[PDB]
RNA sequence: AACCGGAUUAGAUACCCGGGUAGUCCACGCCCUAAACGAUGCGCGCUAGGUCUCUGGGUCUCCUGGGGGCCGAAGCUAACGCGU
RNA sequence: CGGUAAUACGGAGGGCGCGAGCGUUACCCGGAUUCACUGGGCGUAAAGGGCGUGUAGGCGGCCUGGGGCGUCCCAUGUGAAAGA
């Protein structure tokens, strides 16, 4: 449960967009593009791991969320890989700080779905039946990795804290811990577990992503086969 | 378990075609009288419904208080905005001494004797937030020891 | 000259049972028994939330018409309690408990406060030998508060006397009943008070 | 030219811990070095060292700061809160040995010049001794 | 400008149209005002950046000065906003 | 406040505050950090002088040494009595 030689992956990103905070885990830049130190990921993976296992093992709750094209695929999959909910299209407004209002949606949702596994599905008028129809398509689009939390996360997983700091600030008001993905453009003074990488670059996203579900079920001692979101490389 | 007392209220009257249309604003001070206190501002169309949210918001946002047999230990100014808010330590057998809103905190803060005034803005509303901002800074001899050890 | 007029409707208007009337304060006829509403057309009709300042004005007079006195002498009591050392709130208390038309009450001698202090008036209380007939003496630590032998003999006085057998006097306090003598001990403390009233509410009411 | 180093150097360590720099350079001076030597023992800073700068002597002052915290703003409590310049040039402010203040109620110092040396406001009360007020520092 | 006319208009001591003197230009001497505005006095030290541009130097994807703009860290501000 | 139900006018009942006093007017300090030493400000609220030059004055980078005027410490004399 490591790696060393990714540095044929995921050196930098993010020519010259940076936020100068950001500047402590870059090591130089090439051809016009910041570089981030290889050595100091690990450091601040060693880190962010060690509270993985710990909270894994403990039986806590991490919401995965992504909302970039190059992540949308990967997140759904691989927290379906560990029991942990998934923000997949669009994180909505509350999702954290609204919660109790957000959950209701669910209630609508399980409602639905259980009145269309009854025969009370044509008992309705055609026009009603469209209708109810429309709303389980869009509230299974959103919430089809929301669906599984029964309580406020004990942590937060996020691929780009810059795009995704609607969902950030949340967890920061209610002393959710933030775990991130970050490159260059994102501050990391906001994460309280920071893993400095390409937000961008599939190839490096699934490696992150796979190792931290594989450790998680690690601590579980439920051991894995390799993930199966190595076919979306391509 | 946890008291409460009503600073203020007012009606907040907003514009519309045919007339106005108000809210009403209510100020709540939330308190155990341990070291504990709270402060929140509620909005809603009728009055209790104002406080409701007031003493809700109120239980939110709490403030822990260092209090030193019964007061503060150690003077601060805090400007919030355009007010200011001014706090020193009394011995006992003094009392609050203070404005109608900087009293209503600090009592059910658990301090039975301080020395205050009020400066600048005399805005009760910026008042309370500025007293709150005070508490949130208050330190103690072990609190600031621990930040100098190294 | 002190306030003179009905009293247990006092007893009303701060709410909380004033035993200036002596007896009858006990007995239920006190009229705060089955009356505890203020006097007056409006005394039955829902009561408006106090400002913080009508509660510390209202705790002063609880507590100042408690001892039967006049502003006058009271506030002065106050300047003289926030000048000296020690607990603004606790000593002015012992200085008040320092009356002698309070202290021959405190003692039983008399059973109200301004039946006390006519006793006093009238040359009738004896103070370590001498006649004292001011209401406002202080009394000092270790002075004996007797009855004067010309008295001794009122039937007043045995009446009172009479009901003091076996009664117990305050922690600060001791008395001989048959020889009618009385002995103030020490300056009561916050605890020696049972007075319905707190004084940080009354040192708040003159911080303005 | 540079109107008050002091100053100067107070404001290169305020300015400097807001954005939570780890070090900062302030032009070196005897002085100067008597004024960090005072806050390096009481704690405020983790220290100083002398150093040259394109040849120019400097004085690198590490700063200190407390843990980092919970939600929203994370960033750390300061350890120095406050540091005020006192007595500036233009008006000059001495104190005896009774005019001392107690700062924060004794949880700051003041920085005294004194004929007896660069003392804190305790050590400047129990050598019973005034002077210069340099600075509150808490 | 003034003023002489023509219109317009309820009226036109104006806007519009035809004229037209001072003046506007030059020299020499006065006058000392202005929304003379960045409505922000001067000098120096400190505090993230990104981008556009004028002008120098450089081992000339760029680095480094000195100006002129726009976003914006921390912070300030009653707010708008200010922000090397 | 009062222009038809006035707790604001005028009286009554009642109530509150002081009580041999209670109100009023004038005057002083207070609240007033509203002349800001403690303890304020001037982009748009009252407030940067139209700009420069420069006199007086105010202010003064780093190192050593003498002096000891400012500054700090001790001793002493003085600081009448009353007051506090
Ligand atoms: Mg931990
Ligand atoms: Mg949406
Ligand atoms: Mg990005
Ligand atoms: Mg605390
Ligand atoms: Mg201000
Ligand atoms: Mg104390
Ligand atoms: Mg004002
Ligand atoms: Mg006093
Ligand atoms: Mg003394
Ligand atoms: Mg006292
Ligand atoms: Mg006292
Ligand atoms: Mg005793
Ligand atoms: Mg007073
Ligand atoms: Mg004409
Ligand atoms: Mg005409
Ligand atoms: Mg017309
Ligand atoms: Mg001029
Ligand atoms: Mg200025
Ligand atoms: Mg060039
Ligand atoms: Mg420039
Ligand atoms: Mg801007
Ligand atoms: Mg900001
Ligand atoms: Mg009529
Ligand atoms: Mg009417
Ligand atoms: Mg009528
Ligand atoms: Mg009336
Ligand atoms: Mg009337
Ligand atoms: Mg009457
Ligand atoms: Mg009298
Ligand atoms: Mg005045
Ligand atoms: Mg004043
Ligand atoms: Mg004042
Ligand atoms: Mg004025
Ligand atoms: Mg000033
Ligand atoms: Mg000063
Ligand atoms: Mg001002
Ligand atoms: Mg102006
Ligand atoms: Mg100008
Ligand atoms: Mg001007
Ligand atoms: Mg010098
Ligand atoms: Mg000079
Ligand atoms: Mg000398
Ligand atoms: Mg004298
Ligand atoms: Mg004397
Ligand atoms: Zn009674």
């Amino acid at each position: 449960v490591k790696e060393l030689l990714e540095a044929g992956v995921h050196f930098g990103h993010e020519r010259k967009r940076w936020n100068p905070k950001f500047a402590r885990y870059i090591y130089a830049e090439r051809n016009g593009i910041h570089i981030i130190d290889l050595q100091k990921t690990m450091e601040e993976l060693e880190r962010t791991f060690r509270f993985i296992e710990d909270l894994a093992m403990r039986g806590g709750t991490i919401l995965f969320v992504g909302t970039k094209k190059q992540a949308q695929d990967i997140v759904r999959m691989e927290a379906e890989r560990a029991g942990m909910p998934y923000v997949n299209q669009r994180w909505l407004g509350g999702m954290l700080t609204n919660f109790k209002t957000i959950s209701q949606r669910v209630h609508r949702l399980e409602e639905l779905e259980a009145l269309f596994a009854s025969p009370e599905i044509e008992e309705r008028p055609k026009k009603e039946q469209v209708r109810l129809k429309h709303e389980l398509e869009r509230l299974q689009k959103y919430l089809s990795g929301f669906r599984l939390l029964k309580r406020l996360p004990d942590a937060i997983f996020v691929v780009d804290p810059t795009k995704e700091a609607i969902a950030v600030r949340e967890a920061r008001k209610l002393f959710i811990p933030v775990i991130a993905l970050a490159d260059t453009d994102s501050d990391p003074d906001l994460v309280d577990y920071i893993i400095p990488g390409n937000d961008d670059a599939i190839r490096s996203i699934q490696l992150i992503l796979s190792r931290a579900v594989d450790l998680i079920i690690q601590a579980r001692g439920g051991v894995v086969e390799p993930s199966p979101s190595y076919a979306l490389v391509q | 378990d946890f008291e409460e007392k009503m600073i203020l209220i007012r009606r907040t009257a907003r514009m519309q075609a045919g007339g106005r249309r108000f809210r009403f604003g209510a100020l709540v001070v939330v308190g155990d009288r341990q070291g504990r206190v709270g402060l929140g501002f509620g909005k809603a169309p009728e009055v209790p419904l104002a406080v409701q949210k007031a003493g809700y918001y109120a239980r939110r946002n709490m403030v822990e208080v260092p209090l030193q047999n019964g007061t503060i230990p150690h003077e601060i100014e805090v400007e919030f905005g355009a007010s200011k808010i001014v706090l020193k330590p009394a011995a006992p057998g003094t009392g609050v001494i203070a404005g109608a809103v900087p009293r209503a905190i600090l009592e059910l803060a658990g301090v039975t004797d301080i020395l205050t005034k009020e400066l600048g803005s005399r805005n009760p509303i910026n008042i309370a937030y500025a007293t709150m901002e005070a508490l949130r800074q208050l330190r103690t001899k072990a609190d600031v020891e621990r930040l100098r050890k190294g | 000259g002190r306030y003179i007029g009905p009293v247990c409707r006092l007893c009303r208007r701060e709410g909380v049972k004033l035993y200036l009337k002596g007896e009858r304060c006990y007995s239920p006829k006190c009229a705060m028994e089955r009356r505890p509403y203020p006097p007056g057309q409006h005394g039955q009709k829902r009561a408006r939330r106090p400002s913080d300042y009508a509660v510390r004005l209202r705790e002063k007079q609880k507590l100042r018409r408690i001892y039967g006195i006049s502003e006058r002498q009271f506030r002065n009591l106050f300047e003289e309690a926030s000048k000296k050392k020690g607990v603004t709130g606790s000593v002015f208390l012992g200085l008040l408990e320092s009356r002698l038309d309070n202290v021959v009450y405190r003692l039983g001698f008399a059973v109200s406060r301004r039946q006390a202090r006519q006793l006093v008036r009238h040359g009738h209380i004896t103070v370590n030998g001498r006649r004292v007939d001011l209401p406002s003496y202080r009394v000092r630590p270790g002075d004996e508060i007797a009855v004067a032998e010309k008295s001794r003999n009122l039937e007043l006085i045995r009446q009172n006397l009479e009901a003091m057998k076996g009664r117990k006097v305050g922690p600060w306090l001791s008395l001989d009943v048959e020889g009618m003598k009385g002995k103030f001990l020490r300056l009561p403390d916050r605890e020696d008070l049972a007075l319905p009233v707190n004084e940080q509410l009354v040192i708040e009411f003159y911080s303005r | 030219m540079l109107t008050d180093p002091i100053a100067d150097m107070l404001t290169r360590i305020r300015n400097a811990t807001r954005v939570y720099k780890e070090s900062t350079d302030v032009p070196a001076s005897r002085f100067k070095e008597e004024i960090l030597r005072i806050l390096a023992r009481e704690g405020f800073i983790k220290g100083y060292e002398r150093v040259d700068v394109d040849g120019k002597p400097y004085l690198r002052v590490y700063l200190k700061y407390g843990p980092r915290r919970q939600g929203p703003d994370p960033r750390p409590e300061q350890v120095i809160h406050h540091i005020r310049r006192i007595s500036k040039p233009g008006r000059r402010v001495y104190v005896g040995v009774k005019e001392i203040p107690r700062v924060r109620r004794g949880l700051g110092i003041a920085i005294l010049s004194t004929s007896k040396g660069v003392l804190t406001d305790r050590e400047a009360r129990k050598l019973g001794v005034g002077g210069e007020l340099i600075c509150e520092v808490w």
